[PDB]
RNA sequence: GGGGGCCUGACUGCGAGGCCUGCAAGCCGAGCAGGGGCGAAAGCCGGGCCUAGUGAACCGGUGGUCCCGUGUGGAAGGGCC
RNA sequence: CCUGGUGUUGGCUCUUGGUCGCGCCUGCGUAGGAUAGGUGGGAGCCUGUGAACCCCCGCCUCCGGGUGGGGGGGAGGCGCC
RNA sequence: CGGGGGGAACCUGGGGAACUGAAACAUCUCAGUACCCAGAGGAGAGGAAAGAGAAAUCGACUCCCUGAGUAGCGGCGAGCG
RNA sequence: GCCGAGGUAGCUCAGUUGGUAGAGCAUGCGACUGAAAAUCGCAGUGUCGGCGGUUCGAUUCCGCUCCUCGGCACCA
């Protein structure tokens, strides 16, 4: 009973028997793993739903009210001052129907698409074709369409994350920084607690937030109790 | 079904138990017999009757044991042997101890429980280990010498 | 009288019905049973001292005969 | 009656008063108020060109209500739409 | 009358199925060094093999190969790129 | 030492019915009625509250009037009450 | 109305990553068939009952919908 991971020391730190609580989690994670740089600790969990009927395929976003400037690239598709507002705020990819055109040709360097209502027809119908069957098309009920382009990418770089559940039923997201202030990490674990509880479709019946854990990139695995 | 055991331990393993033998099962199957009874403040009492009983009996054993333990570990036991400056002609049998101490000095102890691999005939004396009760072993100064 | 109980009396009566529900799930029941019935217990024994029996009925039975098990 | 533009009154609360009528039926309705909709507007629109496309009462369901609850705060249940 | 459950209707043992908990192994359409099961976090990882060179063995099949151990030892390999 | 066998109507408990009504007739009504029975009497019946009741209130049982034919029971039908 | 069930080419059966489809039998052409059937070779040959949908992609995965068959409680 021994495995292949010098992780051995750190795992020794671990000890799966008590799914404990948030702040504890911030601290133990923080101590747990600063490999070659500082851990990109994160949170992962699963929900008692069932995507075979998208009536619960959840996603949205809780703005971890803490600094950033990375993750899931985004294209701000609009016109003039919206391009201003958006790129400004903090947009990886920025433009209008010419950037969309680039997409038609062969460019979707943007995982997510945030288009304002001044190019929504062009985005959704030009790129309806291109971005529809994947999920990279701005949708007026999918955190992807809004005149608030600057506010939007603003968040994208000041402190963004967002949600989305993968196949079988789980969600993946960053709820704090490794070495980051523990209490803080708690603040974010919660940010997620809330936003999630929110997104949580009404097609539930029992244990919804089934397993909620603070775990790290390449590091430890600690189940947690985001109730307290 | 508070089944009280007379001769049971899930076999004739007697008193010392009470288990559940489901309805009739228990009834006429496991206790009609001559192997047990059932609850009753009466039977429970029974358990108390001899639990107490034995608690006092054993307690006692302990006690009388103690009186002898003390008297004997206290006193010395000298015996009139006959012979040369080593082993007497026909040994010191710890039973020799037994009756000699018994009625020439006062208290008796059965031969058996003592500490005598081979009778000892060296003479002189040794204080040895003879356990009058198995948690309480009585040691004592046994001297025999040629009154030749 | 040849089968009340012995460890008291359980020997009789009753009129019994029947229909077909749907009450608090859909509509009214359905009733058409002006019927009549029996309804009873059972018998057994043990020994005073080589020689005995019992007779008796069911429950009141069982713990009862136990009572005489006390004596 | 043939075509085209916009639009839903194929409205609620209501209807004075008349048609046949023993019953309950069924039938016609100016105008009043909120509220729209067609016209610029004199106004017309509470279904269709009309007479047949039909069923009391019960029991029970469902979308409101937020009236009653058997002590009382509830609730099952319950009354009305 | 036949007919599950259940009550008196107790013992010993052979046994096979579902379900939840934990553990293991598992995913080969084509491009893909290559049998990519998902979706995360993510350029770093490791030295009880001093090495991916070779050795057998245990295991799962759709050629290869994936995986888990024992051994042979003299700073390399692999992930990133 | 007692019972038993009686006794017109009366009483308690056991068991327990069609007509007829519902202008049919099956829940229902006639009814817990007629009838078979056991049993106490001179009367049996019931008889100090796990009662009634919502005001911090009554207080065994029985019977007469009243309480309502209301509260209500129900092919919410005949009716019952 | 409930649940188990059948529905694709002329006849009738097939797949749980779905992600690539028919097959046995008739129909067309060609050898063996000196006749024939039978045989073999080939071809032709299709929405997997309807629609969207989870779905890069699933017709077998998600929900509702036709006509159907088997067994249950509906109108009192």
């Amino acid at each position: 009973p021994k495995h292949g991971k010098r992780y051995r020391a750190l795992l020794e730190k671990v000890d799966p028997n008590k799914i404990y609580t948030i702040d504890e989690a911030a601290h133990l994670v923080k101590e747990l793993a600063t490999a070659k740089f500082d851990e990109t600790v994160e949170v992962h969990a699963k929900l008692g739903i069932d995507p075979r009927r998208s009536d619960q395929n959840v996603r949205g976003t809780v703005s971890l009210p803490h600094g950033l400037g990375k993750q899931v690239r985004v294209l701000a598709i609009a016109k003039g001052e919206k391009i201003k507002e958006a790129e400004e705020a903090g947009a990886d990819y920025v433009g209008g129907e010419e950037i969309i055109q680039k997409i038609l040709d062969g460019w979707m360097d943007f995982d997510a698409v945030v288009a304002t209502p001044d190019v929504m027809g062009a985005v959704g119908s030009k790129l309806g074709r291109i971005l529809g069957p994947r999920g990279l098309l701005p949708n007026p009920k999918a955190g992807t369409v809004g005149f608030n382009i600057g506010e939007i990418i603003r968040e994208i770089k000041a402190g963004r994350i967002e949600f989305r559940n993968d196949k079988t039923g789980a969600i993946h997201a960053p709820v704090g920084k490794a070495s980051f202030p523990p209490e803080k990490l708690a603040d974010n674990i919660r940010a997620f607690i809330r936003a999630l509880e929110a997104h949580k479709p009404e097609g539930a019946k029992g244990t919804f937030l089934r397993s909620v854990y603070v775990t790290t990139t390449m590091g430890p695995s600690v189940r947690i109790n985001p109730h307290s | 079904m508070k089944v009280i055991l007379l001769e049971p331990l899930e076999n004739l393993g007697d008193v010392g138990q009470v288990v559940d033998v489901k309805p009739g099962y228990a009834r006429n199957y496991l206790l009609p017999r001559g192997l047990a009874v059932l609850a009753t403040e009466s039977n429970l009492k029974a358990l108390e009757a001899r639990i107490r009983a034995q608690a006092k009996r054993l307690a006692e054993r302990k006690a009388e044991a103690e009186r002898l333990k003390k008297i004997l570990e206290n006193l010395t036991l000298t015996i009139p042997v006959r012979a040369g400056e080593t082993k007497i002609y026909g040994s010191v049998t710890a039973k020799d101890i037994a009756e000699a101490l018994s009625r020439q000095h006062g208290v008796t102890i059965d031969p058996k429980r003592l500490a005598l691999e081979k009778p000892i005939k060296e003479l002189g004396e040794y204080v040895l280990t003879y356990k009058p009760h198995p948690e309480v072993p009585i040691q004592l100064k046994v001297s025999v010498v040629a009154q030749e | 009288m040849k089968e009340g109980i012995h460890p008291k009396l359980v020997p009789a009566r009753i009129i019994c019905g029947c229909g077909n529900v749907i009450e608090t799930y859909s509509t009214k029941p359905e009733i058409y049973v002006e019927v009549c019935s029996k309804c009873h217990p059972f018998y057994t024994g043990q020994q005073r001292f080589v020689d005995t029996e019992g007779r008796v009925e069911r429950f009141q039975r069982r713990y009862g005969d136990s009572y005489r098990k006390g004596r």
